[PDB]
């Protein structure tokens, strides 16, 4: 039983708004032409061993199921961009749900490896930082001990900071600067 | 040909030989690979565009300000990094909200981006302006042994913005590899995802181990070898998953893992040491008594 | 301010593009004011000179594609005409960008709108045309 | 002195809801010349025509200007309206203020007001100097050409001819029938097509009043309304039809095979043929391309019809009116990757299977694999291929699929009851009379299986050559994955490859789904903008045979009234000379694509003169005349210039 | 203006009676052969690319003419001593802009013999100084009289 | 009217103008063909001429008679949301522009013939018949809304805020009764949200009518255009089961309205229509089939998709053509496939929605085709 009181008539707006101006108010807009063939579901490879079913979340955002921001489903998603190429409606399928995910993690819903990851790249500006074994095994082979990336240089460590601090990322994550740990 | 080269992570910091397979693959068909100083993550679009897409496109934007101070187009050997950099270019080129939300937040590390870098995929990159007539010549040893292609997903796709042929029925790698002697076996689902996109891998391995192992029993069935990618990611998934798959699941397939240019790089006479094949997680030394 | 923009439509295929758009509801800027002609083929330079003189910011002419003139080949003629014009207008220190001619059909509704979209923009960036101005001192 | 009158419309809310019509209205006044000016909710109307004939009596207006829809839709009726009043037609002027500013500014009311404001300004402007113009009346030739052999045209040609006016009608093949003669069966009858249909080719083929050319192309026409000189090219078929009997012996002997185009692939047919065995006109050709001139076929040809020293002979004839029937085409699925259509030997298209499906078809009625020529147990229909599809550009619906794809699942059960037919769709639309019955009767009475759910894609079992259809069973919410034996593609329809050609000599427009465009969809849905051009059947849109007879009924209705009348008005906007200006530069003659404008001599001295007949008021030689000699009536430069100032101020 | 038309003008006014003007352009005047199909033009050459033919027009002959777009009245010097008409007399009662109507003109002809397929782009690229060759004498009368 | 979105009176009105001063066109409006005898070329026909109490040649149109009227009469052509008066004009736009007395409402006081100037008032007008010789007869006598009154579970006649669609072309109308404006009839207030229920009266065996009535998706999207042009604000929903769109633009149409107006799609059939009796406001219970859920909905307004069903007329008329009717009861074709606007009966010929439901440029193109064939 779904009644009007549990639906929230802004989600798709909502949705929109999110994806306004990145990655834009055309591109997200496109939920709003999608007819529900099931191109999407059928082409999805998660969805051939889980329930997830990628029609039912453009549903589930056109009928206003914010359930559907809470879901494990939209992360179940790879973005192999299959659906976005097949839809018949120009749907843009793929960006769609990573809007709509850029919405879960506002709500909290994001998992703690996640977290993680996007902590190294603030930390160490890398999603996979070099170990002491990478030092030894770039050696061996015949290349710079330490790559030339941000991870070995403050500059560029610095800038991503600043521009991290002013995006509101660390909230968003839950980063506490002086503990250097999330919440 | 002069590009700035983008490393990323996992090749830097994890499979250095693909990096080591790379500069020295590029250098024999004459590609200056000059050093992209400070270049951070791309970022992963997996984590980043889902967490927050302002973040991911600032960021993204921060590493092409890089090459365009330097003044030269960027080359990766990465599907994550080449999606996440080329669809960083063509929106800020195409949208001028998000360049001037981007520019307003770079202003404060004193950058500026301009819309004049080109991102390019290193495959693609030697089948348009290279040739597959120079991957050859350079053929020192012939690899004569048969391949299990994975084009990956965020290589062609979105093909509107790409541009880069049919996503369905490509050619691209195919024709490369089989410059060095050996043989693209065609197998059921060639074009599905590895299923470590997206953040899958971290967030739902489980989930991604399956994909995987359909891909795997597919290339098997089709009399592979081995099997060759152009995506670190898909690299780790498709070696690493195999000790997830084989604790986890139980199956065990000792199917040697390669990318594109550390296959290109055994084909131009490389010494196996060079292309750290030893910190693989699956041992290619099957592969190598075959070569 | 705001840009003033005029257009010159060929009957038979932009002006029935710009209706097209009309009848799609394809929303595009208030800046264009469309003069009917039977045919591209009847622009000439004098009626662009014109309008820059009256005050235009910016000027557009559409027409059939190269092949499908309702008359054959007018729009052959306006096409030699309008290449010398964006030269013209350089010399006379007028933006070719100022002038603008398009091919669009009488379905091509949605490119019309979109043209609408590009020129605007384009005319808002570069700012109003000072030439009347000049003249009027 | 101008007195004119303005009327701004409000179109109901279509104009009103955005643009400030009153105020429209009020501003209308300040400007020079304007007596009188109004605003109605609807100025087309009764009470709106009214007023502005009660207005040009009572306040002697000489000049009305209307702001309102586009006049492409109404100039003619406003044009009709002021004639009866008294007032000149050519001294009446449009502002277009709805599709061109209300419809695409509904954000933007103050400036879309604004915008309203300088475009009654300009048409104001432009009307000050209009000049009053006669109608030329010009004779209509008492002559139709119909173009397109198919169920539509040969309603129009047989509509015409029983009316008594003489008709011409030009078919490309060998044979009229088109489209129609390939099905076998026709929803939601189930009539068998080719027998219905052939009496009708019948008809016209020994008609009084109808003269046919098939196997023949309109390669040039020329003229306007009434007086178009058309040229037809009668193609050599290489076989004197006046002997040949259409015995069909010739091709028992002749070794070349070359695939049927009538049976879209599936069949093989001789370098001497006919298309279909109910073909018409019941006579042979031979195709040039693939004949090897070996003589086997004269030998036993006995009325000695064979003739390869022929030449494609060029008829002229004048014709008062055109009516277009090209029809249509089936869409290529190959660019549909996923499908498989192409690589997969037994994805096929559906017009492939009413081929297979067809008696007198290559497989003689027996639907087989391509790959084994096994009968299929399984199979599967994948609708909306090539429609309702952004990626392949064909954002429209072909109308017919759904009703075709249950037809032909109701044909296969007839002849094997066992079958499974599974119909995987997104809307099933019947929705004319009988369709909905058709439906069900399709599920109850048949047992055809519908599947509610557009397919991701087909993979083919390269072992046994089945097909597997991946979808999702969007009513379950569950994804399937089941295996077929043949998988039907029910293609779409495009226009057909001739059509580029066509509108270009009938100088007439396309729509957004790149079919024929007509004058209006509700007002004039056979007509066409092109006076004197008219549409019937598929080539004007997707529709089905009860629909293109009725249009070909309509435009035989519609091209019969000019005919009948014997007379009709052209507009008088055409260009002429002043001999006091021009000095004989010679730059005019050749921009004229008709060779209107030609040097003579007069009064001793050499001067520009255009030929009234042969312009069609371009505006290209008064544009490029640099004497300003050359002029174009209601289009002249002093109009158009008066037109650039009504943007920035009045005059 | 030559004497006699200046003669012309003073001793209508000291008669009483309306000055008028010559109305045709140029060509009427010119002895130089037209082609009765018309006008033609092929290249456009510079006033030093060549050895005019002396019979044949001007403008057929590729240099831009402005005896087309310029009133009569002269006895056309220019093209009788073998030299392309600059348009010292200025346009007709009928054309405001000289310049602009001497360029429709010159493209509007430019390659007709082909003119479906000719490039539209040679024209410009071949005339460097485009107001120097069409508003020689009446730039401060055109629409856009300077340069901003 | 779709797919253009144009006026009604953009495209008709000009028609009617011309029809009623066309030459070789004599118009008996207000009349009725009540005898024809003959056969094809040579009918006999017999037309009565209604009495409409007013003399049509000194009538001017004007209508001062009508504020002076006393008794307040429910119009029918505004399907009773409106009411008009004794003497009246159908609508402002109505050919001929003549008024019309009605007597069995009229109570004969006089006060109208007073404010009257041309004396065009005549109580003692006898309906006049008039006789005449045809060749052909073309039947276009249209066709009727579908009565939802029979499907109870929806309400329509029991709760105030279910109306049909035809209701809401009357109330969205600029020229109707509520000035254009979507209002409940409950309270009068303006609806914030609407729902649209498809296919009643249609592909319905429980009512009869096992057909489609072809125009009911179509209409229903662009009537939710409109609220949303009058009112963006608004929620509209279609509870539908396949989206019928078929012909040039259909589609496109339809997905403009999705995606362009944001209007909303559920399909679903719905089981009920239930009034909160406080509020006025309706709940719609319906199953969402793309989700396999139960859907319980709130409402302000809920229209009712009706059908296409023959006039009421059709039997007499039926009776005296003497043709046929299909098992949808409209008029029978000849042939459903070559003579489409043809009957079996000789000389007698068909056009518009009376041979079966259509739109307007089919309805144009049959009239054309009939006249063709005629
Ligand atoms: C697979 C399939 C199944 C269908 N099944 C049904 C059905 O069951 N029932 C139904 O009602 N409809 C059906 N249709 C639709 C039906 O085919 C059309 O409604 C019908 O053909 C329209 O008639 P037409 O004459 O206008 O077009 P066409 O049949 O295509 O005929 C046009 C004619 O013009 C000729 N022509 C083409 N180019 C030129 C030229 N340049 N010059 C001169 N002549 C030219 C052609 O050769 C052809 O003879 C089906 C369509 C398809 C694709
Ligand atoms: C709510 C709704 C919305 C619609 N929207 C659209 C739309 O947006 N676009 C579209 O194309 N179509 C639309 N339609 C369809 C449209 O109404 C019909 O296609 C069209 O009105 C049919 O015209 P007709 O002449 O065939 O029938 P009608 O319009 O009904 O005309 C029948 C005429 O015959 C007269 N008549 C009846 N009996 C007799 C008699 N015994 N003697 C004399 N005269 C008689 C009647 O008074 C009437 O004037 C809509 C229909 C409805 C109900
Ligand atoms: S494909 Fe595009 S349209 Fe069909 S469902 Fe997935 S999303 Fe809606
Ligand atoms: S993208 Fe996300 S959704 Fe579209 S297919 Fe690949 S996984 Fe399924
Ligand atoms: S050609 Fe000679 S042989 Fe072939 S059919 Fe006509 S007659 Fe029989
Ligand atoms: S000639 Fe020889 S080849 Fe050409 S047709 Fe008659 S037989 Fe077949
Ligand atoms: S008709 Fe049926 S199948 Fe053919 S397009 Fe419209 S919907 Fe898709
Ligand atoms: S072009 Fe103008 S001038 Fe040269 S001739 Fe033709 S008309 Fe007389
Ligand atoms: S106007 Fe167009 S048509 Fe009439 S003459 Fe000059 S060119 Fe030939
Ligand atoms: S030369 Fe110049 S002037 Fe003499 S005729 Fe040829 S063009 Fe006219
Ligand atoms: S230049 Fe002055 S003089 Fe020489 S021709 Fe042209 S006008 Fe007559
Ligand atoms: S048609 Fe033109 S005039 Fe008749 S109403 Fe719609 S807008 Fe006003
Ligand atoms: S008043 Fe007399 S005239 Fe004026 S309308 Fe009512 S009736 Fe016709
Ligand atoms: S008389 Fe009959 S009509 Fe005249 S007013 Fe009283 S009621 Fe209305
Ligand atoms: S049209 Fe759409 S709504 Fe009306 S009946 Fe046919 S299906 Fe039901
Ligand atoms: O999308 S992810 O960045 O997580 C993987 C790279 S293809
Ligand atoms: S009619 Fe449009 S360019 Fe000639």
């Amino acid at each position: 039983m779904i009644y009007s009181s549990d639906l929230n008539k802004n989600l798709a707006s909502q949705i929109i708004e999110a994806g306004t101006p990145i990655p834009g108010d055309d591109v997200v807009s496109s939920l709003k032409a999608c007819y529900q063939c099931g191109t999407c579901t059928g082409s999805c490879p998660s969805g051939r061993r889980t329930s997830y079913r990628t029609r039912k979340v453009i549903r589930k955002a056109l009928l206003g199921m914010d359930d559907v921001l809470d879901s494990d489903d939209i992360w179940k998603c790879t973005t192999c961009y299959t659906c976005y190429e097949r839809c018949p409606r120009d749907v843009k399928v793929t960006e769609i749900i990573k809007t709509i995910r850029n919405l879960a993690a506002q709500k909290g819903n994001m998992a703690k490896a996640h977290k993680m990851t996007a902590m190294y790249v603030l930390k160490y500006g890398h999603a996979v930082p070099a170990n002491k074994n990478t030092a030894e095994l770039r050696k061996s082979i015949g290349l710079s001990e330490k790559a030339p990336i941000a991870q070995f240089s403050e500059k560029d460590l610095n800038e991503m900071n600043t521009l991290i601090k002013e995006l509101g990322f660390d909230e968003l994550i839950g980063f506490d600067w002086e503990k250097g740990a999330l919440k | 040909m002069k590009y700035a080269f983008f490393l990323g992570c996992i090749m830097p910091n994890r499979y250095a030989g693909v990096e080591a397979a790379t500069r020295t693959v590029m250098e024999k068909l004459g590609v200056e690979l000059v050093d992209m100083t400070g270049a951070s993550c791309c970022p992963a679009p997996g984590v980043f565009g889902s967490f927050d897409q302002k973040t991911w496109l600032t960021l993204a934007a921060r590493n092409l300000c890089i090459a365009e101070e330097m003044g030269v187009d960027i080359v990766t050997v990465c599907n994550g990094c080449y999606g996440s950099l080329f669809e960083a270019a063509h929106l800020l080129h195409d949208n001028k909200e998000a360049l001037n939300f981007v520019n307003e937040k770079l202003d404060k590390v004193g950058k500026e981006y301009k819309g004049n870098v080109k991102v390019r995929h290193f495959a693609e990159l030697i089948y348009n302006d290279i040739g597959v007539d120079k991957i050859a010549e350079k053929v020192e040893r012939p690899l004569n042994i048969n391949v299990g292609v994975h084009y990956g997903c965020h290589f062609l796709k979105p093909t509107d913005v790409k541009h880069l042929g049919s996503a369905e029925r490509p050619v691209m790698l195919d024709e490369i590899v089989e410059a060095t002697g050996a043989k693209s076996v065609p197998y059921a689902d060639k074009m599905m995802c590895c299923g470590a996109g997206g953040g899958v891998r971290a967030r739902e391995l489980e989930l991604s181990l399956d994909m995987t192992n359909e891909k795997i029993e597919n290339m098997i069935k089709a009399g592979a070898d081995c099997t060759v990618n152009v995506c670190p990611f898909c690299h780790l998934q498709f070696d690493r998953g195999q000790i997830e798959i084989k604790e986890k699941f139980g199956k065990e397939y000792n199917f040697p893992v390669l990318h594109l240019s550390q296959l290109l790089g055994l084909a131009m006479g490389m010494d196996p040491k060079d292309l750290a094949l030893s910190v693989h997680q699956i041992s290619v030394d099957p592969l190598l008594k075959k070569i | 301010w705001e840009p003033k923009i005029i257009g010159f439509c060929c009957n038979w295929c932009t002006y029935g593009g710009a209706d097209t758009a009309g009848v799609g509801r394809m929303q595009y800027p208030p800046s264009i004011r469309i003069i009917r002609v039977m045919c591209s083929g009847r622009i000439e330079p004098s009626l662009i000179l014109k309008a820059f003189k009256e005050g235009a910011d910016g000027v557009f002419v559409g027409g059939c594609h190269l092949g499908d003139c309702h008359y054959d080949s007018g729009n052959y003629k306006w096409q030699r005409r309008v290449m010398m014009l964006y030269e013209l207008l350089e010399e006379l220190g007028i933006e070719k960008e100022r002038l603008n001619h398009e091919w669009i059909s009488a379905s091509e509704g949605e490119k019309f709108q979109n043209t609408m979209k590009d020129f605007y923009n384009k005319i808002e960036a570069l700012g109003p045309c000072k030439l009347k101005e000049e003249l009027d001192k | 002195e101008p007195r004119i009158g303005v009327y701004v419309c409000h179109c109901g809310v279509n104009i009103g809801g955005t643009v400030d019509c009153p105020d429209v209205t009020e501003f209308a006044k300040t400007l020079k010349n304007v007596v009188v000016a109004r605003d109605y909710k609807y100025m087309c109307a009764d009470p709106g025509q009214e007023m502005i004939k009660k207005d040009i009596k009572e306040h002697n207006l000489n000049r009305v200007v209307v702001a309102a829809c586009s006049p492409r839709l109404h100039e003619p009726t406003f044009r009709r309206c002021v004639a009866e009043a008294g007032l000149n037609p050519f001294l009446f002027e449009f502002a277009n203020i709805r599709e061109h500013c209300s419809w695409v500014h509904m954000h933007e009311k103050e400036k879309a007001t604004e915008k309203a404001k300088d475009l009654v300004r300009m048409a104001v402007a432009k009307a000050r100097l209009l000049e009053p113009l006669e109608f030329i009346k010009v004779g209509v030739t008492q002559r139709a050409l119909v173009i397109g052999g198919g169920v539509a045209g040969i309603q129009t040609a047989l509509d015409l001819g029983d009316m008594g006016f003489e008709t011409i009608l030009v078919e490309k093949t060998p044979s009229v029938g088109g489209r129609m003669a390939q099905l076998d069966k026709t929803f939601p009858t189930n009539d068998c097509s080719i027998c219905i249909l052939a009496p009708k080719m019948v008809d016209v083929a020994k008609h009084p009043n109808v003269k046919l050319y098939a196997y023949s192309e309109v390669v040039d026409v020329q003229g306007y309304v009434g007086n178009f000189k058309v040229k037809i090219m009668k193609k050599a078929r290489y076989i004197d039809e006046t002997k040949c009997t259409g015995c069909g012996q010739c091709s028992e002997v002749c070794p070349i095979d070359v695939p049927n185009e009538f049976d879209m692939g599936i069949g093989m047919r001789k370098a001497i043929y006919k298309p279909f065995p109910q073909a018409v006109p019941a006579k042979y050709t031979i195709d040039k391309e693939h004949c090897i001139e070996c003589g086997l076929c004269a030998k036993v040809c006995g009325p000695n019809a064979i003739d390869f020293d022929q030449e494609p002979e060029i008829i002229e004839a004048e014709v008062g009116t055109i009516i277009c029937a090209i029809g249509y085409d089936a869409f290529d699925p190959t660019v549909r990757e996923e499908y498989g259509y192409g690589v997969y030997d037994n994805v096929v298209t559906a017009l492939e299977l009413e081929r297979m499906i067809n008696a007198s078809g290559p497989t003689g009625g027996k639907v087989i694999r391509l790959s084994d020529g096994q009968k299929p147990k399984r199979i599967a229909f994948i609708q909306c291929v090539g429609s309702r599809d952004a990626k392949v550009g064909n954002k429209y619906c072909s109308n017919v699929c759904c009703m075709y794809a249950m037809k032909n699942s109701q044909l296969i059960k007839e002849k094997s009851p066992d079958t499974e037919i599974d119909i995987y769709y997104m809307d099933i639309r019947a929705f004319s009379k009988g369709y909905e019955e058709f439906y069900e009767r399709s599920a109850k009475q048949y047992g055809i299986k519908f599947m509610r759910g557009r397919p991701s894609q087909v993979i083919e079992d390269p072992e046994t050559g089945n097909l597997v259809v991946r979808a999702e069973d969007t009513l379950l919410g569950e994804i399937l994955e089941k295996e077929y034996d043949l998988v039907v593609l029910s293609v779409g329809m495009v226009p057909t490859k001739s059509a580029d050609e066509v509108q270009k000599i009938l100088g007439i427009s396309r729509t957004p789904d790149q079919f024929f465009m007509e004058a209006h969809p509700k007002l004039r849905p056979v007509d066409t903008a092109t006076d004197g051009v008219y549409l019937a059947g598929a080539c004007q849109g997707p529709k089905d045979i009860p629909a293109s007879v009725a249009q070909g009924s309509a435009a035989a209705s519609r091209a019969a009234i000019p005919l009948a009348k014997g007379e009709v008005e052209v507009e008088p906007i055409i260009a002429s000379v002043d001999a006091e200006i021009c000095g004989g530069c010679g730059v005019c003659v050749k921009q004229c694509p008709y060779g209107a404008p030609r040097l003579v001599e007069k009064d001793g001295k050499v001067v520009a003169e255009v030929i009234s007949a042969l312009c069609k008021g371009c505006g290209t030689c008064p544009a490029g005349c640099p004497s300003g000699a050359l002029e174009q009536d209601h289009f002249k430069t002093i109009q158009l210039f008066k037109q650039i100032e009504g943007m920035f101020r009045d005059t | 203006p030559n004497p006699e038309m200046i003669a012309e003008v003073v001793k209508a006014l000291l008669e009483g009676k309306e000055p008028e003007l010559p109305k045709k352009n140029l060509c009427e005047e010119c002895a130089r052969k037209k082609s009765e199909e018309g006008v033609a033009i092929e290249t456009i050459k510079r006033n030093y690319e060549g050895n005019p033919d002396p019979e044949k027009c001007l403008l057929e002959q590729g240099y831009i003419c402005l005896g087309i777009a310029t009133r009569e009245g002269c006895g056309a010097p220019c093209p009788s001593s073998g030299v392309p008409c600059s348009g010292c007399s200025g346009p007709t009662d009928a054309v405001v802009d000289q310049g602009a109507k001497m360029i429709s003109a010159l493209c509007s002809d430019f390659g007709i013999d082909n003119d479906r397929d000719v490039d539209p782009m040679i024209l410009p690229k071949s005339i460097k100084d485009k107001i120097g060759s069409f508003y020689k004498f009446t730039l401060p009368s055109a629409f856009v009289p300077i340069r901003l």
